[PDB]
């Protein structure tokens, strides 16, 4: 039937965005004793 | 109108919560056990009757006969839900798509909130498949009968395949990898025809704009076994004053290569359209399959059979506008019925007609394929083809079971002289268009008329030099008359008073015996062919006896009368069938004199 | 922008109720839907003139406005059908209404059918001549969206195209039990060729059919049918909305006057023993001899009577003559008679009718690449005539397919996945001068002109006419030639010939055409004496079968059976006179024995 058309499914930028991720997340302030 | 994640929890519900008292009364969860197979690759297709969900639910199965295609989707993602739970062994990865499935589920698992488009198909999430079988309730609908309103609906037919394609893999699933990232794409398919895939709508590229560029690849993709063929009217269904109609057919899945061209097959399906403009789109139709079978009175009837001259009555039914010919008449009726092939023998009595014209060889045919159930009319396509690559049963295809009245046999061609000879020899069908020796079963009788070449028949001539057919082939006939128009004013007179009586009263004269209708000659055939009688030994001696007799009568016979163990042959399928007409499983010296009698005549013709 | 409530339709819809509420009335409406409940059809046949009489008013405005008031009447209709049975209305997404009776201006042809009449209602009468396959149109495509878990519609009706998305851009897949389809065909009617002018222009119609509609009608019928004259969107193409199809039968009657009825009578009435060669000499009477030939052409015309069989044996009542003579014979003259006097005839050479040849074929339209089964030559003649000239010529497909309708009279087709099966019964006046010419009275017509055995036997005659070059003969003839030649009009002063037209005893050709036609009508029926003569005589020709054209056989006797009741047709005598066995059994010996 030709009456339907389903929908298709599935330095770099989204490395970059892991780099920020990491960063706010895995970022540590302080110290040992702190 | 109703709410369709409803309909799967009712579905969900029937399929885990119905059983049958099996064999023995064995309480038995029947779907639950093929789920359990399905589960660990043991099944591939599940065929479900509708009537069990009517034991239950017929609104849910009206439901489903307004509308199939949707429910069919409902019921397989209802499966689709359930299996994972009747997992219960870790069973060999079947081929590479179930490893590649689970490397799939795996990296979806790695994966939380995700867009619909990041997500698998339910297409792929297969490797089974579902298929329904119409109820009983559903009387089978005559493919003329199809109209435009049943789209859509699931309708259950009949008919005979006039043609099929070889398998093919049919895509479903169109699996793509990205040039220059790791996001898989996928692509499920409707139409028989699609663009593919060019740039990757994945969510790094996009975001990146590389233009991750597609490159399709068969091993991520999924494809189906998949089957194109035609369906005919079947010939009792077609009216008298048509012809037989055709419909498609799509097949795919475990219902490919269950199908033949000439089978007399019956399809349960949904009927659909598709797209290969005025007030409107006009679209051409299919019947997508589903199921696939292959298929195969009153006292006075008993008293009727009882009669001596009934099966004579009957004789005289046949064609009773047609005067004279009677022990002709007599012949077919024996054609009609056919023989035994008791056990292999051929059950098939082939004759052929030669004679003048002018003398009802072609309206007798006529009245022969009116009546046969399974009936053929040609003259010389007759014999299969391969169209463009598919191949097409020809006329002879489509007797299986039944009679090709082949017209006009002088003019055949001789090729088709060597492909009936085929049939006579094995009852097959042998042909290579491209060098491919493709046999068919062909079993039908073959009720052959020709005409003498120039003009009426002379005797000084001998037989095949009045006419201009194969000696041999025409000895393979069970039977052989040649009808003469010789001027005898008494007899002449006869047949132009019958003439004028059917003018002036548009009737035949009346007979000794009133003709029957044909339906209830079919309905005599049908109960005749319901026996298969048996020769004692003791017969054998007795017709042995004849058959030397009548040997030496060839041997004293200056001309050749074709004599022959394949005499013997055909009056043991004449006997026996003749027995049938007795409606005895015991053949009788009354039969087997009688049918030495025909076959006397047959060579008291060629005087 | 929602309409709320027309007054104008809730009358119109409420009177179209009244109308169809016949109770206390004849009831005759209210038994039709109720018959129609029970047949399950859902389109209603509806005689206008009786709306006429229950209301004029309304009449005209259907008649006048087409589209709307036919939708308040369906309305009605299928609220009257819910009135009878509820449940069988809803069994069906609509119903039709199908007008009938006297349309007094609205009955017109396709030669008249001008664009005055668009957006009325017409009676159109014609032949279908091509015709388009069964199609399934969709009228209302309905959709799911799994993202929004929601239903939408969509009509066409009237009215890239298809929905397929939602607006959020969600995917929609369609659900085909929901959505309607309907069967849908095309057909093109033309005037009926006989009363068609040769100066004008074909003006051939389009069709439109739906529902039941559909299969009722096939190329080659007769058919009136009422529909709802339209344009196209784009000089527009314009069609026929199909309202209703009767195929009207192709006997018909002869209309004409009683003057011409009383003329023929007293005419008939004056000498019935020599009408038949009275028309003979007169028949042809440029042509000079072949007076057996004349006889035959015309039984030709009569035509004898097709008996159709409890069986379903349809042994015809046409006759078909073949002519094989030398050339400079009058064949071709002698069919162009035939053509000015014969009620119902169509010419046509050996090569036919231009890519349908003279049997229907099936033709790819090239404006759409659309299939289109279009009638030809043969068909159109049914229950006619055909004249062929250059027979011999004729091609070989068509050789084979002159087998069918020779022996049915009905042509037969299955090409492109197309099955039909056309009426094709019509009376064939074959005409072929011998190949190379000069004739040799030695071998078989066959052998001179190579017609394979077998439409010999299927021809009811056949007759040969050799340029024998007898001195009196060509003496005769001569003076004969001469005559007419020096034959000037009554008015005139052996001086200008007749003006260059820019437009196209003895009896009146169209008195002829017009008492034949009559004759056609007459249905004569066997006589026991004359049955028990003609017995003896096929018998005798048997006995003289003895000597050795072709062998008498069963076809030589049911030609003599058609040729007796042509001769009676002549005399319009309803019982077959020992003299029609008689003229028929001597024409016959002609025939076979010079
Ligand atoms: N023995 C017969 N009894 C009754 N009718 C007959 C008989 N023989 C011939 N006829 C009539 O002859 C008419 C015309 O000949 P027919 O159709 O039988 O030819 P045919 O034998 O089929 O010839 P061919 O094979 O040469 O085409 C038919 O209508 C048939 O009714
Ligand atoms: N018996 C005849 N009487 C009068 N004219 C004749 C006769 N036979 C032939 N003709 C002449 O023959 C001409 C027509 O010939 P035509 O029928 O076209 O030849 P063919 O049919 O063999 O091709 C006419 O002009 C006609 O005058
Ligand atoms: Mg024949
Ligand atoms: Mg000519
Ligand atoms: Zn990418």
């Amino acid at each position: 039937s030709g009456f339907d058309d389903p929908g298709i499914f599935y330095a770099r930028k989204s490395q970059l965005q892991r780099r920020f991720k990491e960063f706010l997340r895995q970022y540590r302030v302080g110290t040992d004793r702190t | 109108l109703k709410d369709y994640a409803l309909e799967k929890e009712k579905v969900k519900k029937f399929l885990q919560e119905f059983y049958q008292d099996d064999e023995l009364g064995k309480k038995q969860f029947k779907y639950g056990n093929q789920l359990v197979r399905l589960a660990h690759r043991e099944q591939v297709a599940l065929y479900v009757d509708l009537d069990d969900v009517a034991e239950d639910d017929p609104e849910l199965v009206d439901s489903i006969c307004e509308n199939a295609r949707r429910y069919a989707k409902l019921f397989a993602d209802a499966v689709q839900e359930l299996l994972p739970q009747y997992k219960e062994r870790e069973v060999v990865n079947k081929d590479v798509l179930d490893v590649y499935i689970e490397h799939r589920l795996m990296m979806e698992q790695r994966s939380m909130v995700r867009s619909p488009q990041n997500q698998y198909p339910a297409e792929l999430m297969r490797r089974f498949e579902l298929y329904f079988q119409g109820p009983s309730s559903n009387k089978p609908r005559v493919i003329r009968e199809v109209r435009a309103d049943s789209v859509g609906k699931l309708v259950t037919v009949r008919g005979i395949v006039t043609r099929v394609s070889e398998v093919k893999p049919k895509m479903v699933v169109a699996t793509y990898t990205c040039d220059q990232c790791g996001a898989e794409t996928y692509q499920p398919i409707q139409s028989p025809t699609f663009m593919p895939l060019i740039m990757c709508p994945s969510q790094e590229c996009q975001t990146n704009r590389s233009g991750g560029r597609l490159y399709l690849q068969t091993r991520g993709s999924r494809f189906i076994k998949f089957q194109e063929m035609k369906m005919q009217e079947h010939s009792d269904q077609v009216p008298v004053g048509n012809i037989p109609r055709s419909i498609t057919v799509l097949v795919e899945g475990e219902n490919t290569r269950i199908a033949q061209p000439g089978d007399h097959v019956s399809v349960t399906g949904i009927f659909l359209p598709i797209l290969r403009v005025v007030q409107g789109l006009l679209s051409e139709t299919y019947l997508e399959a589903h199921r696939i079978v292959k298929m195969n009175l009153t006292r006075e009837e008993l008293r009727q059979i009882a009669e001596e001259d009934f099966y004579e009555k009957l004789a005289a039914s046949i064609a009773p506008e047609i005067y004279g010919h009677e022990d002709v008449k007599k012949a077919l009726l024996l054609l009609l019925v056919g023989g035994v092939d008791q056990s292999k023998i051929r059950g098939n009595i082939n004759i052929c007609l030669m004679g003048d014209p002018g003398v009802a060889k072609s309206q007798l045919l006529s009245y022969i394929d009116r009546l046969a159930p399974r009936s053929q009319y040609t003259t010389g396509g007759l014999t299969a083809a391969v169209l463009r690559l598919t191949l097409e049963g020809g006329a002879l295809v489509l007797a299986d079971q039944g009679v090709c009245c082949i017209d006009e046999f002088d003019k055949m061609a001789e090729a088709d002289r060597t492909a009936i000879h085929e049939v006579m020899e094995q009852q097959t069908i042998s042909i290579a268009k491209a060098g491919i020796l493709t046999t068919l079963n062909a079993r039908c009788s073959i009720l052959a008329a020709a005409n003498p070449a120039y003009g009426r028949y002379n005797p000084r001539r001998s037989l095949e030099q009045n006419i201009q057919l194969p000696a041999a082939l025409l000895s393979r006939f069970d039977l052989l008359w040649l009808i003469q128009d010789r001027p005898d004013r008494d007899n002449d007179l006869r047949l132009a008073q019958h003439i004028t009586y059917v003018h002036q009263h548009s009737r035949q004269p009346p007979s000794q015996f009133e003709p029957l209708d044909m339906k209830l000659m079919r309905r005599y055939i049908a109960m005749c062919r319901e026996k298969q009688p048996m020769v004692p030994e003791s017969l054998a001696d007795y017709i042995t006896a004849a058959y030397v007799e009548m040997r030496r009568e060839a041997w004293a016979s200056k001309d050749a009368t074709y004599t022959s163990a394949r005499t013997l042959l055909a009056i043991l399928r004449l006997s026996t069938a003749l027995a049938r007409l007795r409606m005895v499983d015991v053949v009788e010296k009354e039969d087997v004199n009688e049918a030495i009698r025909l076959m006397e005549m047959s060579k008291d013709s060629l005087l | 922008t929602v309409v709320l409530d027309d007054v104008e339709l809730r009358e119109a819809q409420r009177d179209y109720l009244d109308f169809l509420d016949d109770e206390e009335d004849q009831g005759i409406y209210q038994s039709k839907v109720r018959e129609l409940i029970s047949d399950n059809q859902y389109r209603l046949i509806v005689n206008v003139n009786d709306l006429r009489r229950k209301n004029e008013k309304r009449a005209n405005r259907l008649l006048n406005n087409a589209f709307e008031e036919l939708v308040a009447f369906q309305r009605a209709l299928k609220d009257f059908v819910a009135s009878i049975d509820a449940t069988y209305a809803k069994q069906y997404e609509e119903f039709y209404v199908g007008l009938e009776g006297s349309f007094g201006s609205k009955h017109v042809s396709p030669r008249t059918l001008t664009s005055c009449f668009l957006s009325c209602v017409v009676c159109v009468e014609g032949i279908v001549t091509k015709c388009s396959l069964v199609r399934p149109k969709v009228v209302r495509s309905v959709h799911y969206c799994p993202a929004t878990k929601k239903t939408i519609e969509r009509r066409y009706s009237d009215l890239s195209v298809y929905p397929t998305k939602d607006e959020e851009n969600n995917p929609l897949e369609t659900e085909y039990g929901l959505s309607v389809y309907k069967d849908h065909q095309t057909i093109t009617i033309q005037e009926m060729p006989e009363k068609a002018p040769a100066g004008q222009l074909p003006r051939s119609v389009d069709v439109i059919l739906d529902d039941d509609l559909v299969d009722k009608a096939k190329p080659g019928d007769r058919v009136q049918v009422v529909g709802t004259y339209r344009c196209l969107p784009g000089t527009f193409r314009t069609v026929l909305i199909a309202c209703n199809v009767k195929q009207m039968s192709k006997d018909a009657q002869p209309s004409f006057s009683a003057e011409d009825i009383a003329k023929i009578k007293k005419f008939s009435k004056t000498r019935s023993k020599d009408i038949f060669d009275q028309l003979a000499k007169s028949l042809a009477p440029s042509i000079h001899g072949h007076d057996y030939v004349k006889k035959a052409i015309l039984c030709l015309l009569l035509g004898g009577v097709e008996r159709d069989l409890e069986n379903g044996s349809h042994i015809r009542g046409d006759i078909n003559i073949l002519l094989i003579g030398d050339p400079s014979v009058a064949k071709s003259q002698l069919l162009r008679y035939v053509l000015c006097t014969a009620p119902r005839a169509i010419p046509t050479t050996g090569r036919g009718s231009s890519g349908v040849g003279l049997t229907a074929a099936v033709t790819t339209d090239q404006e759409t690449g659309e299939r289109r089964l279009e009638a030809g030559a043969m068909v159109l003649a049914d229950r006619g005539v055909v004249c062929i000239d250059e027979f011999d010529k004729m091609s070989d497909m068509d050789r084979t397919a002159i087998h069918e309708v020779m022996e049915q009279g009905r042509v037969t087709i299955a090409k492109a996945g197309i099955h039909a099966r056309l009426n094709a019964r019509c009376s064939v006046l074959a005409a072929a001068n011998p190949v190379y010419g000069r004739y040799d009275q030695y071998k078989t017509p066959m052998e001179n002109i190579g017609l394979q055995d077998s439409l010999l036997s299927r021809f009811d005659l056949l007759f040969i006419m050799l340029d024998q070059m007898d001195p009196e003969q060509d003496r005769e003839i001569s003076d004969h030639v001469l005559r007419m030649h020096r034959y000037r009009a009554p008015g005139e002063q052996d001086g200008d010939a007749m003006p260059l037209g820019s437009a196209v005893k003895m009896v009146s050709a169209a008195f002829m055409k017009k008492y034949i036609h009559v004759a056609k009508i007459i249905k004569p029926v066997l006589t026991q004496e004359s049955a028990t003569y003609i017995a003896e005589e096929y018998s005798r020709l048997r006995s003289q079968d003895s000597m050795s054209t072709s062998p008498v056989t069963a076809r030589t006797l049911e030609t003599l059976i058609r040729l007796a009741t042509a001769h009676a047709k002549a005399r319009m005598s309803k019982t077959v006179d020992l003299q029609d066995a008689e003229e028929a059994v001597e024409l016959v010996q002609y025939a076979y024995f010079k």
